[PDB]
């Protein structure tokens, strides 16, 4: 029979918090992004909801985010690169580096 | 971009449906997911090629159970269903 | 001589709210946005120290924006046209519309 | 709106001063300027104090309230 090897331990990097894919995603972006999200340990809602924390978008600006926006202030729009890059990088990194706002 | 922290490629071309009633559910999906399985959701059962726990789910289906998922990573492939 | 009047009230919708005013602005746009913060019950802070909540910029993103993120990771980039539009408007708008993100 | 009260004036106003946080909102709010320690020199009015800039017009947190009373700035007090 094949040798045990040890199970990797997933890294916690998104500790539960909640996220919605936003839009269309190209190729297979999205099932990628399913697979980061949910192996770092965050929580994807199956719609735009008041938990939502982490809008993740390829598309820009959008006049629903604005309305989300109401019933949710603390809304964070995200691109999609912030969560290959945490991947990467194996950490955190701030969400802040790959926001989504309105084009000036 | 590290072989070291790479995402292991277990459960390529597995569709299972796991009940939300299992226990260990979140971690078994987490776990799943992330080696590259996918999940199926309760409206579309009948395309499951697994089924965990529940063997009425869709009997056409392999039956296994949270052990297969552990078993399958350790040895770094699909064991027969457990 | 004109007679005594009431001391005009002052909304407070950037109560508890702490910010900076980053880099260089054109015109009389510093003082400007200084008015409007203080005069509606936000707090400026001299350096940017751990208090600080929003950084206004005139500015594009700034490597010592990553930098400040190193330690306070809650913080939020905005434009000037945010404070003004708060002003325009007399209540707190959604920073996220008017957000300041990296160059990709 | 904001009213054009203070336009001009450039005023220390010590952080030990009485109801510091609600003098500088409101002289702030009407067109007003504070003036840091370290830029005592550019001061057109001094609260507060009589000899730490005696060059500076000295004045009083009344003096402040009696401007705002009157939407217009009134005799040093």
């Amino acid at each position: 029979e094949p040798p045990d090897l040890p199970v990797p331990e997933l890294p916690d990097f998104f500790e539960g918090k909640h996220f919605f894919l936003y839009g269309e995603f190209p190729g297979d972006e999205r099932r990628r992004l399913i697979r980061y999200v949910t192996a770092f340990n965050g929580e994807l809602e199956d719609r735009m909801n008041e938990r939502v924390q982490f809008v993740i978008t390829a598309q820009e600006w959008d006049p629903n985010f604005e309305e989300a926006l109401m019933e949710n202030p603390s809304l964070a729009f995200v691109r999609p690169r912030w969560i290959y890059s945490c991947n990467e990088k194996q950490k955190l990194l701030p969400h802040q580096l790959y926001g989504v706002v309105p084009q000036a | 971009l590290c072989q070291t922290k790479v995402l292991l490629d277990i459960f390529t071309g597995v569709r299972l449906y796991l009940p939300p009633s299992t226990p260990d559910f979140s971690r078994l999906r987490r776990y799943f997911v992330a080696f590259d399985g996918d999940l199926v959701q309760e409206f579309d059962m009948t395309s499951a090629t697994h089924v965990l726990g529940s063997r009425d789910k869709n009997p056409a289906a392999q039956q296994v159970s949270p052990e297969w998922i552990w078993a399958c990573i350790r040895k770094r492939r699909l064991v027969a269903p457990s």
